[PDB]
């Protein structure tokens, strides 16, 4: 009885579809969403949003960012920013982005802004490296 | 490790008895003369105004004008705890008349005001909300005993924290020598740490008594 | 985290996350995944 | 040239209505949180393009802005489009903070909505309520002008209906607003970029 | 004369049992703090639940105190 | 501070007279009370040894009586020595 | 608890509680010790009079150490040390009973 | 004569002792006089066991070390915080009398221009007799 | 002497209460702002 | 601590071997006054200064007694 | 060959407070292209002008008295609570309303 | 008369298990405050489970009190 | 006789070990409240794990009670 | 004889119960820190409820201390 | 006849320590409830950590029980 | 002779009540860690709250230390 | 035989620090479960902190066990 | 002998605050795990606070052990 909406700004995967379970890696810690979940709004962090569909088949999707919104009528709206599945990921590009981010962190020095962006890209690189190995 | 000492609460030390050890807040009273205040007067005014602004949400309509009495109680506790910890001034709260006058009559006034004005509130505050019929009598008896002994517990606590602090300070001082600089320095350092702990405990105790007084006046 | 602490809002964090997420689609999908602006 | 530009806008209608097959549920699912909290309310956002010969669409936006000026005159307006700034300059140049330019000649993406949201929230102006007036898309031959009510961090923190929403603190609500506000703007941009072209194709057809 | 002595020791040992009631009262009021920081609009219900929990824990502590005062006098 | 002027020679003379008299008086009193403390310490040690032996015997008897009372109360066996 | 009977603001001025508005008396530090007993008998010895003199001295101390603008911690340290000295003088019976030396 | 408020309090030596107690001895024994007297009084009170070094003396030391540390650290912060508020009260007070004098002079011109209406009232009835 | 201690503590508490009651800084804010709003003017006859 | 030592150098000298008539003149001036007068003709401040000077002089007896007994705090 | 001083007549009124001049200004414009009543009104207005002048003199004297009171007041630096309660008779007295911060 | 003294000591020492009942009661009702602050629409099931937890904690405390009264009056 | 007397004292001391079992029951059911407040559709698995926690702390309580009974009789 | 001895033993046993007071006050102020991590605007009411819980836990512990002193002296 | 008496007293005192094992198991499995309430899809590792924590706390309780048996049938 | 012996046993029992102070200090500083994880910009205020809780927990411990030293060398 | 009896009593009453060690191990592993449910991407660091906390808790238990053995045998 | 026997009993009864130390240490490091799961960029400050809490809980345990050794060799 869950109305799940997974909608990237370029692809719409689920449009108020009926979904058994939604796992979402957020800044509030990774949590699993079931029907009649609590109303809670969460801010997405990079990682695999794995969807347990009602037919018994589970499809995993990465998210770059976004927001998770659980509603009191048992309806979720995960509005990602980039989302393509774990099926299409290139491990070497993730490792190259991670190495570039670490180089930017080491060469930032006193630049607090470049250090912050390097830390963000380090988080995304670790998440992509972890996700592409499945 | 060697021994200790006691018998410091004597009220008959000399002809000029220890009742002058309670008037020392009058020396530390801030007496104001000029229009533009002095530094201690302005600091005291800032402290009291901050306390009034913090306790404004707990006053209530019944004791709107009684905040001055609560602030005087706070200053009374603070001066009897801070100046009571100085080494040659005896613990006034060791004799329980001070804590009796500090705690008991305001509770008697509040419980009489409750019993006269709102008897329904007096009979309903004992019974917890949502309590069924077979869970009544033990709750009634336990709450009656606890509420009839609660100001006594507050007074004995406000005496006993200072009693424990002064006993531990005297025990640390008595176990300190003079010929050994290491042992004396360790004793002095431990008394510094214990005195910081006792000063913080005294301030927190005065604050919690003020907050309890304001919240009970709100009732 | 360290994002907001360095006077960086969530829009810039979103932009960096989405750029690094688009860039991990080399052999077929970096061309058809980014419309640029 | 009006008949010749009729099929030019059809290519820019087929690349703005087909592009609305996935930009529409992204905006419906964004407002579903606002559909449940049900808050009532400043901030005014105008959506247009930097191109002329648009008929009366920008005239309709200016008419709606003139109507909005009679309700909350203390509003600082941030517009997507230089034409609305040029129209409203003579009216309220004292209350023009910034207007985002370079829009309309290319189909919108999310980066534009993110930049407009950052321009809105990084100005330091104090706002609680708000709305984003956009020319919604109903049909090819005619459309409807509506708006989406926008809200700030303190508007949803002090809401009576947010108490059912848990696992919240200052950082989560702050970080939720500056992506939801960047998602509603993307819904207003993608609907407006169809209405500003589908109603221009017939304005080129009316002279054809 | 060992009977009165053991009544004294049993009274003290029974009065040990109020410790868990003090700990439970601390737990219920600390969770009143952490349950009032989240959803402050339910203050009346949360304080009612705090009063009920404190009353039950105090009932346990005074049962221990009653078993201290019962051995000491009536047993 | 202010520049110093020499003290008029009554504070200095009385000061050093009291100083030297204090030195010699302290030496004499320290010697006399050292002899007195020696003899007092000897007699106090004698009477303290006598009193300590008497109190040790009394306390041994008291501990014997206490152990007998404990045996009669707790119901344990009574040893032949205690 | 009002102004003393020797003070009239039309003649004297604003009230300083550390002042004596009565008869212009010989200062205490200038009595030539031959008339010092008569000087001590000149002052009234009622508890009201000694309380007025004590409060005058206390307000002179306030005017020298507290009521100035840049008042420091020196008056309060002074009060603390004086109170410790006085209460040691009170508790001298208990202090002399314990001691550290046995002959001294 | 009216009392005057000095900026600085009485002169204090050795932290709490009055300076006047030391300068009293300058006509007899100069500078080291009062210090020799204080040292001799301390050695007399310690030597005769009048000042008993009991367990309380090891608390007054622990009080004085913390008391010196608190004054030598927070002394300038608290005094400057307090003296800031004294000026702000004067800043609140100097915004009263200065504004009241200028405010009264503004109120004079309100009363002065009310007379100017009476000055121009005479020409008003000299201006309506021309239309006839 | 417990009644004496009770009376001493009560008198000290009353003295501290009177001290706190009188411990305030009075300020004067009755400036000439109200006089500027009394621009009394004479009306004209027509 | 240096300036205090300079002041002590100036104002703690023992009386010299050449000013015995002056010190005895002062002693007999005090003796001849106090048995005839000049003590009921001295102000309270001046007499208080004289008594405090006498007390400070007397303190050297106790300081030298502590020197002449080993431990300062009493005998041993 | 007749005209009046329009500048002083315009500057006399406080514009909107005496806007009936502006209606008279619109009337008198068209006349560009009962005398005994005006003389009686001149006499009445002269009496009212004298009354308003003496009232304005009284108000000016009161304002001068207030300024002299402010000038004779001792400064707020070397002033006490007694002098403040003397110069400002608001005071805190025994038959006063009870307040926490009086 | 040693054994009566022992029974008094055993009763007084067996009445310390009520501290655990007090602490458990405080924990379960503070967590009732917590779990009612978040998602307050489930007050029925929250109060049902909290009363169950209180019943079991009170059952442990009454088991300890029963063991005290048996140690004093049965063996 | 002092052996049976110290058996009584030993059982009285062993009955204190059920306080921790009572506190464990209180903790497991209070966290059942907290865990049912968030995501309540897992009620059956949550209650099965809460029953498992209740059983595994009642095991410690029954161990302490059996130790008390064993000291009283079997030892 | 052994009556005052058991008064000492019973007082030392009965003053254990302030351990629960210490644990409860620690729990109260720890959860005060947690409840001030989120929503710092409720500082006054958080401090009020924390003071309430601290006072009640200290009341239970001082009830243990009061019973210890009543066992020691007054009996 | 006093040595076996003290063995019974010491064993009864030693078996208090199983209370801490009971409270530890309670906190472990209450945490399992809370941490399975969110992330239901992690139960194969949450339950393994719960099993390990229960095993360690119950192992400390069993070591305390072995200490109790060593004061009675080993020393 | 048994009076000083029971004073030793009473002080040994009285020093147990510092265990609750230790547990309270641990809870205060652990919750300081948890509260510093969320909104770490409140570091000074949360450390002030931690010191405020720690002082009261150690005061509860000092109560039992005072009761240990009152039995030992004062009663 | 009295002194060895009291050695037995002290060794039995000193081995109840294993209670607090069990409570600490339970808290460590339970909060490991709670903190692995939320953000499982730090599994190794979370388990290393759990190993550190369990090691220090068992160290505090082994201190009391060492005192229990060295009261009975050595000192 | 009874004085040295009671010193043994007092040392054993004093070695119980190590339980509170162990519970506090376990709470500190479990909350370190929880508060490192959320906002893991603060490993340094979180571990510093865990070290501070562990040190203060160890200080309470060492105070109890120091009292245990002073009740066996000094007092
Ligand atoms: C959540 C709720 C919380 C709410 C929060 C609310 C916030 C609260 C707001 C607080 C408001 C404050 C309250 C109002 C107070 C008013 C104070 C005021 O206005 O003064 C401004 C005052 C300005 O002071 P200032 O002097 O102008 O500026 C400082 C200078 O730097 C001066 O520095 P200096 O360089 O000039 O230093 C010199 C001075 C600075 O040092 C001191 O002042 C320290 C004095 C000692 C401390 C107390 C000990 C006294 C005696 C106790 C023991 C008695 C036994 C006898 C002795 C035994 C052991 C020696 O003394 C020395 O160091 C010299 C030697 C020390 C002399 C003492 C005795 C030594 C013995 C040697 C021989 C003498 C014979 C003695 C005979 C006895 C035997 O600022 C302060 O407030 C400073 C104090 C800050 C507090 C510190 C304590 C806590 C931290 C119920
Ligand atoms: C404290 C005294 C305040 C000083 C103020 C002062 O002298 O001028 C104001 C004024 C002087 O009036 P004036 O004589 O017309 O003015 C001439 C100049 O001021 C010039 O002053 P002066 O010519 O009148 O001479 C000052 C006179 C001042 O005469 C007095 O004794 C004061 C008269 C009132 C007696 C009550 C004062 C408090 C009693 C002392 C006990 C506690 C004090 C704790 C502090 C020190 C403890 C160590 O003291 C002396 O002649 C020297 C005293 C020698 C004893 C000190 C031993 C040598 C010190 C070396 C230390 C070395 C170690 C480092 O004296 C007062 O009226 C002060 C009354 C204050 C009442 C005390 C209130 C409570 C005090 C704390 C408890």
């Amino acid at each position: 009885q869950m109305a799940f909406t997974f909608a990237a700004p370029s692809q719409v995967f689920y449009n108020n579809a009926n979904i058994r379970q939604v796992d979402v890696p957020s800044f509030s810690g990774s949590f699993g969403i079931l029907p009649a979940h609590v109303a809670t709004l969460a801010v997405l962090k990079p990682g695999v949003v794995t969807v347990y569909q009602e037919d018994g088949s589970t499809k995993k999707y990465f998210v770059s960012s976004g927001t998770v919104t659980v509603n009191d009528d048992s309806s979720v709206q995960v509005l990602a920013e980039e989302a393509v599945p774990v099926e299409n990921l290139d491990l070497q590009a993730a490792r190259d982005i991670l190495s570039k981010a670490q180089s930017d962190v080491t060469s930032a020095g006193a630049d607090m802004l470049k250090l912050a962006e390097g830390q963000i890209a380090v988080e995304v690189g670790e998440a992509l490296v972890k996700a592409a190995e499945g | 490790m060697m021994a200790s000492l006691f018998s410091v609460f004597d009220p008959t030390s000399s002809f000029l008895s220890n009742w002058l050890s309670m008037l020392i807040p009058l020396l530390f009273m801030v007496m104001s003369f000029w229009l533009i205040p002095s530094r201690p007067q302005f600091l005291a005014k800032s402290v009291l105004m901050g306390l009034n602004r913090e306790m404004s949400l707990l006053m209530g309509p019944a004791s709107f004008g009684a905040n001055i009495l609560v602030i005087a109680l706070f200053l009374f506790i603070l001066f009897n705890n801070f100046i009571g910890l100085f080494p040659y001034i005896f613990t006034a709260t060791s004799h329980l008349a001070v804590t009796l006058s500090l705690a008991v009559p305001l509770w008697i006034s509040f419980i009489l005001y409750t019993w006269i004005k709102e008897t329904t509130n007096a009979l309903a505050h004992l019974v917890p909300l949502g309590t069924p019929a077979p869970l009544m009598p033990f709750m009634v008896l336990m709450e009656i005993i606890s509420n009839m002994i609660r100001p006594i517990t507050l007074s004995v606590r406000l005496a006993a924290n200072m009693i424990a602090g002064h006993l531990l300070l005297t025990l640390l001082g008595a176990q300190g020598t003079l010929e050994n600089l290491y042992v004396t320095s360790i004793v002095v350092f431990s008394q510094i740490i214990l005195l910081m702990l006792e000063f913080s405990v005294a301030i927190i105790q005065s604050y919690v008594f003020m907050t309890l007084m304001t919240l009970y006046a709100s009732e | 985290s360290g994002r907001r602490g360095r006077h960086v809002d969530f829009g810039a964090s979103v932009d960096f996350e989405v750029h690094m997420m688009r860039r991990a689609l080399k052999p077929e999908l970096r061309n058809e995944a980014i419309k640029r602006e | 040239i009006t008949q010749s530009m009729k099929m030019v806008s059809a290519a820019k209608y087929t690349k703005a209505e087909r592009e609305l097959r996935v930009a529409k549920p992204y905006g419906q699912g964004a407002m579903k949180f606002y559909e449940k909290t049900e808050l009532k309310g400043q901030l005014i956002i105008a959506i247009s393009s930097d191109r002329g010969l648009c008929g009366a669409v920008h005239s309709s936006v200016g008419r709606q802005l003139k109507a909005d000026l009679a309700a909350n005159p203390d509003t600082m307006v941030i517009c997507v489009g230089d034409k609305i700034r040029n129209i409203l300059q003579r009216l309220y140049g004292n209350n023009l903070a910034m207007v985002c330019n370079d829009f309309g000649r290319r189909p919108p993406v999310f980066e534009d909505a993110t930049k407009v949201a950052r321009a809105v929230l990084e100005s330091g102006m104090e706002f609680t309520n708000g709305k984003i007036v956009y020319n919604a898309f109903r049909s090819v031959v005619s459309f409807r002008t509506t708006d989406i009510p926008v809200f700030s961090k303190n508007a949803i923190e002090s809401a009576d209906s947010i108490a059912a929403y848990d696992s919240l603190d200052s950082d989560v609500i702050q970080s939720y607003v500056e992506y939801s506000l960047a998602s509603l703007i993307y819904y207003t941009m993608k609907e407006n970029a169809t209405s500003e072209q589908s109603s221009r194709m017939t304005a080129m057809d009316n002279a054809s | 004369d060992i009977d009165s002595a053991a009544k004294f020791i049993g009274a003290g040992a029974a009065t040990v049992g109020v410790a868990g009631s003090g700990a439970g009262i601390g737990s219920v009021f600390g969770s009143l703090i952490i349950g009032y920081a989240r959803n402050p609009s339910l203050k009346q219900q949360l304080f009612s639940y705090a009063i009920l929990g404190f009353a039950l824990s105090e009932a346990m502590g005074l049962f221990c105190l009653m078993m201290a005062f019962l051995l000491l006098f009536a047993f | 501070f202010a520049p110093p002027v020499n003290v008029s020679p009554l504070i200095r003379a009385g000061r050093y007279g009291a100083l030297v008299v204090g030195i010699v008086y302290g030496s004499y009193r320290f010697g006399s009370l050292q002899k007195r403390e020696n003899e007092w310490r000897v007699e106090e040690a004698r009477r303290k040894v006598i009193r300590d032996a008497l109190n040790a015997e009394n306390k041994a008897k008291a501990t014997r009586e206490e152990m007998l009372y404990l045996a009669k109360e707790t119901g344990v066996k009574v040893p032949e020595n205690f | 608890g009002d102004y003393p009977a020797e003070y009239n603001p039309k003649v004297h001025g604003p009230y300083d509680p550390a002042r004596f508005y009565g008869k212009a008396d010989v200062p205490l530090g200038q009595v030539k010790l031959g008339e010092l007993s008569q000087w001590l008998g000149r002052r009234n010895k009622n508890p009201q009079a000694v309380a007025a003199a004590v409060s005058r001295g206390w307000w002179r101390w306030q005017h020298k150490y507290v009521l100035p603008r840049k008042g420091g911690i020196a008056p309060y340290i002074q009060l603390i040390v004086g109170c410790s000295i006085f209460f040691y003088a009170i508790n001298y019976g208990k202090m002399v009973a314990h001691r550290q030396r046995k002959y001294h | 004569p009216r009392p005057l408020r000095p900026v600085n309090p009485g002169k204090v030596r050795v932290g709490f002792v009055p300076e006047e107690w030391f300068t009293f001895f300058y006509n007899k024994t100069g500078v080291t006089g009062p210090y020799v007297l204080g040292a001799g009084a301390l050695t007399f009170l310690l030597s005769k066991e009048i000042y008993v070094v009991e367990h309380e003396f090891y608390t007054g030391v622990a009080i004085a070390i913390m008391g010196t540390y608190g004054v030598k650290k927070f002394g300038k912060q608290i005094a400057d915080y307090a003296d800031k508020g004294i000026g702000e009260i004067e800043q609140s007070f100097k915004e009263y009398q200065d504004s009241s004098k200028i405010g009264f002079e503004e109120a004079i011109t309100l009363e002065e221009r009310a007379q100017k209406s009476a000055e121009a009232q005479i020409m008003l009835f000299q201006a309506k007799r021309e239309n006839v | 002497p417990w009644i004496m201690v009770f009376l001493v503590s009560m008198a000290l508490l009353w003295a501290i209460m009177t001290m706190v009651f009188f411990l305030y800084q009075p300020r004067s804010v009755s400036s000439a702002k109200g006089f500027s709003d009394r621009t009394v003017y004479l009306n004209w006859k027509w | 601590l240096a300036t205090f030592l300079k002041y002590a150098k100036v104002e703690l000298t023992p009386p010299g071997p050449a000013d015995v008539p002056k010190i005895q003149e002062g002693i007999q001036n005090l003796i001849h006054s106090a048995k005839t007068g000049k003590w009921k003709q001295v102000s309270v401040r001046e007499a208080w200064l004289n008594t405090l000077i006498v007390t400070e002089i007397a303190m050297w007896f106790f300081v030298g007694e502590c020197i002449g007994k080993g431990s300062v705090i009493g005998y041993r | 060959r007749s005209s009046i001083d329009w500048a002083k007549m315009a500057e006399s009124v406080p514009e909107s407070q005496k806007a009936m001049y502006n209606q008279f200004k619109a009337k008198s414009d068209g006349y560009i292209r009962v005398s005994s009543q005006i003389d009686a009104q001149e006499a009445e207005a002269k009496k009212e002008i004298t009354k308003f002048i003496q009232e304005s003199r009284g108000r000016i004297e009161n304002y001068k008295a207030e300024l002299g009171k402010l000038g004779q007041m001792i400064p707020f630096e070397h002033m006490t609570l007694e002098d403040f309660f003397e110069a400002f008779p608001e005071k805190v007295l025994n038959p006063d309303p009870p307040s926490p911060n009086v």
